[PDB]
């Protein structure tokens, strides 16, 4: 398919996207907390030796500062790289993000733009991070118009759906599971290569349940289609949404037409959620075509716990439980 | 000593350090209320022809001003935001330019784009939101952008376009083509952390940006006893190892040297430069007038007939703007992102319905096609 | 009901909550930009000169400094009631609102809370507010367990709902819709009186429609009960639902089991709006009852434009056009 | 000059004003690195026993951390912030306050913690997320907090507590009990926009509020060159009209001193004071000790004894830690809100049906109930 390849794990895909970026792009930079040594989960690693410490560089602890000043830079026309350390953090950026780099083409008549700002981040559970090391963000950028949210699964999505979002022209927040940073490896393509935005995938076929997820949820649903068949001799459709805005609505209306029925689950709570969205939406379009109520299993309303993380997460039982109650229906 | 944080002797003394406010930091001024110069070695000796330049665009943005306030009154246009006080800060800052410095600003920057030869059927077009907007009419009036001028549209939410103007200006760095960025704000918008983010950034990232805070003493309602504590905001500069200096905001003379000098070191050395203009919430235009006869400029009947002529370039735009339709309701849809994703054209596709059937409803009459 | 009333417009009932509760809390101070003078909607016109200069006071032009100064009064037990000048501006405040004060008794243990915060703002569109003068962010703390989100309809309820919010013992947003500050007065009572919070109001009855909207846009389907009643016999349910989070699934449930049908409206953007979080819900739980999809009939998905406001707003045409088709279903 | 931002004479002439960055703030100093006081006016004859508790809460905080950072190492709590160099800006400052007065800080504020007796296995209890800990087990480790000894808890994300603590101050103004806040930060977190947000508000709203800031040079990888390029952040004090002074991070008596002076005027005077105090990321105990053995008050003998009890402290609280179960999982649903609302109680009760069901998958064993 993409030429040579190499076993990366996803800190390691992730170093391999940025790298085909400044080779072939002069105007691209890459700055944030601590990107310079390589950053606090490696991600940088050997950049800036490589491309110059003009290109690689530190910025003061300001995240709104960080996306500003990212900003500015896209109003050039130059590429900006920018990262938030933890997505967490992200939050003092929410009104740069969300009042001025996603409204920034709209309100100038495209006279001026920041379609080559993307933004990247460390984001979901890790097993002990707590209240601000374990954040799913996507829902609170998903009422915004003007920005791309995307969300890889692995090593090999991560590379291809990243340099789309540096190449695309718009601004795009990249969150990066961070709990697979340095999980299994997978071949990785050396050179460069693409993965569409808004554009699901459908990674396993199946005719009596849909299921919805994305990042590192997604292995979890696919092993709930392991157990769903295993235990109930059950054929789901497991579908990696990948890109939360804009989102494919026809793959997902799609699959749920066959199979009748829908589970969507995510790490981040359930009270406005993106799989609301996903729920509502698939209702409008598929509403004649629901056996059941459509299930969104995910983390419940509270923060996020460090003690009682195993009892939080929307884990294969709690979904292969909620499945199992919707084929019963 | 030998903490990296800091270079310093010891002191084995305890004293708090105590901040100088009473007697705060000059205000450089160029020449008196009377229009004379008052150091002839700063005098910038500006030729006529520029210098005249100056009074005109002061004042054909002060009868704009005049007529666009008037129009907000009536309720013809729903916001404005006059330059009264500021004409002298804004145009002879963007003299001191090279045409190409890419401005960023907010409320009061019309100056600018005067200056710079903004057509003013453009200006009123914004403020009326008609098909001649290159905005689309998207933005309430004042917030005008002009890609050809290199003035960067602006945005309601204040102090935003400072850590954005800093980027900007590390890319130009980078860019090798000798260029500065002007970033303007009032002393209010410098309160947001914005601010604080933009100034410590352009320190340490060495970046060729003037930021000019216009300081009138008030935020809306706010007096500055309300606004910060310290010598105004150029006592701030230092702190960030930004150079500062404070000038006199009705001494256009004084702007304009100031500026010119912040823009040869900033470009030249790739550092930050703070000038914070001192202005009224005596008057620029008329201390420039004193100075204009003075030299034997102008007079009387100059001024009479450019009071009437601007007076007529202005109602002419502004009869030709009110008389426009305004853009095609589809452009409300575009440029949301750079292409129009599936699911937004199909929203764009239900007004369209929406209006086949209901239309009559809707002020069609005044709206293109 | 309530002792001896005045007409007040919305701005008026402001006022008389606020002085209402200085006058019976002596921790109470109200803070932010041009509150002094009176504040720029005139909600807190009289109230320094009654109440002294320490008390209604002006901060600095820094909205992340007025919520985290807010937040600092409340940790000592006082009652601090600030104001954001636009819901618009509310964004800077994004982290504290968020990541600090939503999570302060959580993540304590109970030890601290900032449970004497209430946050108030005007709020949705003016006419001619563009992008900036028109936002309604509810649903982007609707995704916060820890917060509770408020908005009113009418004088009357604005100064019983806004009562409730400074006197509960959780950081509560109260958004004010600026539409109304001068628009159609009715009676207000004088002195203290508090609605609930988490609690819906159905103001008018019916059997074969749910019509679910807060702030100004519950007038907008009362008038669409009115035509519908009047241009296809159709017997609509009006339901103000007033707290956006905790939210009365209850009394939305009830009705849409009555009816079998939901139409929800709000000013704010379709895609990740709170509408889609109602409808899903009321799909899970009444789905045997659904006698047609759940409509949703919002903003568009773009910022807020200008001139062409008339055309992006869910006025009752657009209201009433997808009632008629959710009929004929 | 007539402008009402600024107090100011005129300048006649073009002068920008320089930072002073070389030669910058000078750094307070009392006793050498031998311990020897240097300056005898400026010793603060602190009673045997005070200082003798200084020392015992310094080595006792550096026993603690020596035995969790292990326990970090080890995998057997998952995070660990140590304060090593950091034992003297804390326990020199918490001495210099009353009781009551409210701190806010971060991550390297045990030190106030441990002066104020915080009791050990309740520093154990946060770590390990044990019955014992009132912050029933919510937060990382090392995220102290203590109602009863004043001290709000810690959150992860850097400067939010600076703007809080200003508030929670001006409130204490308001009840006029005599009471100040302190809150400490570091360098790095000085450049997030709520740094500028808290000091701009603490001085125009006159608040009894220290500021402290630890600069030791780095935040994380980030050197000062890349922070800021200004005199550090107490050449930033005087800015925002606040009293400034930096001071010898690895001197007690010198943080002592600066502490308890801000202390009397921040009450008295209703203004804020900005203490930023160097630090290494030579060293506070150590230096304190060669004080102790001068004055007679220590020698070889009771350092050894004391190392030996205080080790054994230590580890009897951190045993009892490590064998004391979990909260009960239902802790995770409430203090969500005071009350529990009526969809969080049928979430709590979600769960509860699921480990019912489920149970034996997950790790029950070590919970409570
Ligand atoms: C983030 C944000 N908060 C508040 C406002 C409301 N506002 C519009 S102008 C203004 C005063 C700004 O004052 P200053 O920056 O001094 O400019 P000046 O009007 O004196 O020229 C305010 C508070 C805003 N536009 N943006
Ligand atoms: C808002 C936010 N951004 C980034 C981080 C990650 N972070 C944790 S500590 C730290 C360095 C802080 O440095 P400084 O404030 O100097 O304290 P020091 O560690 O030197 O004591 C960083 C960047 C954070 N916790 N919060
Ligand atoms: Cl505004
Ligand atoms: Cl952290
Ligand atoms: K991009
Ligand atoms: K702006
Ligand atoms: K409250
Ligand atoms: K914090
Ligand atoms: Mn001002
Ligand atoms: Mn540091």
């Amino acid at each position: 398919e993409y030429g040579q390849t190499q076993k990366m794990n996803l800190f390691q895909s992730v170093t391999s996207a940025l790298d085909n970026s400044l080779a072939k792009d002069p105007t691209a930079v890459i700055f944030g907390e601590d990107v310079a040594f390589g950053g606090v989960f490696r991600c940088t690693v050997g950049l800036r030796d490589k491309y110059g410490k003009d290109r690689v560089f530190n910025t003061p602890l300001c995240e709104q500062g960080i996306v500003g000043f990212g900003i500015g830079i896209a109003v050039t026309g130059a590429t900006a790289i920018a990262e938030i350390q933890f997505a967490d953090y992200i939050f003092p950026a929410f009104d740069q993000i969300v009042n001025e780099a996603a409204k920034y083409r709209y309100r100038s008549g495209d006279l001026f733009n920041c379609g080559s700002l993307t933004i990247r981040s460390p984001w979901g559970c890790v097993g002990h991070g707590a209240l601000y090391h374990s954040q799913s963000p996507e829902a609170f950028f998903a009422h915004c118009p003007g920005i791309k949210v995307v969300i890889p699964r692995s090593p090999f999505q991560a590379k291809g759906l990243l340099l789309s979002c540096i190449e695309d022209k718009n601004p795009c927040i990249f969150f990066e599971p961070k709990i697979l940073y340095r999980a299994a490896a997978e071949e990785v393509p050396i050179e460069p290569y693409n993965i569409p935005l808004s554009q699901a995938e459908v990674i396993q076929e199946g005719s009596d349940v849909t299921l919805v997820a994305w990042g590192t949820q997604v292995h979890v649903i696919r092993e709930v289609a392991s157990m769903a068949k295993e235990k109930l001799g059950v054929s789901c459709e497991v579908i990696d949404l990948r890109t939360i805005i804009p989102w494919d609505v026809d793959t997902i209306c799609k699959s749920v037409i066959k199979t009748g029925r829908l589970l969507i689950s995510h790490e981040a709570p359930l009270t406005g959620g993106f799989a609301s969205e996903i729920s509502s939406t698939v209702q409008e379009e598929c509403f004649l075509n629901l056996e059941a109520p459509i299930s969104r299993v995910c983390g419940y309303d509270t923060p996020f716990p460090h003690i009682f993380e195993p009892f939080y997460i929307p884990d294969k039982w709690k979904c292969y439980d909620a499945l199992r109650k919707m084929i019963n229906y | 000593p030998q903490f990296p944080g800091a270079s310093a002797e010891f002191i084995d003394k305890l004293e708090f350090i105590q901040p100088n406010v009473i007697s705060g930091i000059p205000i450089y001024r160029v020449m008196d209320r009377q229009g004379q110069i008052i150091n002839p070695s700063e005098d910038p000796h500006l030729p006529k022809e520029k210098v005249l330049k100056l009074y005109k665009s002061m004042t054909l943005l002060n009868t704009m001003d005049r007529i666009l306030y008037e129009s907000q009154r009536q309720g013809r246009i729903s916001f404005y935001m006059t330059n009264y006080g500021e004409e002298g800060t804004h145009v002879g800052s963007a003299a001191a330019l090279d045409n190409t410095d890419l401005v960023f600003g907010q409320y009061r920057e019309a100056g600018v784009l005067m200056y710079r030869d903004y057509p003013l059927e453009l200006f009123m077009a914004q403020c009326y939101g008609n098909i001649s907007d290159l905005g689309k009419g998207r933005q309430m009036p004042v917030h005008y952008g002009c890609k050809e001028r290199h003035f960067v549209t602006i945005s309601s939410p204040l102090a935003t376009q400072i850590p954005q103007a800093v980027g900007a200006a590390y890319a130009a760095k980078r860019a090798n083509a000798n260029r500065v960025v002007i970033c303007y704000f009032g002393e209010g918008a410098a309160s947001e952390g914005d601010a604080h983010a933009g100034f410590n950034f352009a320190a340490t990232l060495e970046c060729p940006i003037i930021f000019f805070c216009r300081n009138n003493g008030y935020a809306i309602s706010t007096p500055t006893s309300e606004q910060y504590r310290g010598d105004g905001i150029a006592a701030r500069g230092p702190g960030y190892g930004i150079m500062s200096i404070r000038v006199d905001g009705n001494d256009v003379f004084a702007v304009y040297n100031a500026t010119k000098e912040a823009r040869r070191r900033a470009v030249a050395e790739n550092q930050p430069f703070l000038i914070e203009a001192m202005t009224y919430r005596d008057h620029p235009i008329s201390r420039l007038r004193h100075y204009l006869l003075s030299q034997g400029w102008w007079d009387e009947e100059q001024e009479k007939a450019w009071r009437k002529q601007s007076r007529r370039k202005v109602m002419e735009a502004f009869e030709q703007a009110e008389r426009k339709p305004k853009p095609n309701p589809n452009l409300l849809f575009s440029d949301v992102y750079q292409e129009m994703p599936a699911q937004l054209r199909k929203q764009q596709e239900s007004l369209a319905r929406h209006l086949q059937t209901y239309g009559e409803h809707y002020p069609l009459d005044h709206f293109d096609k």
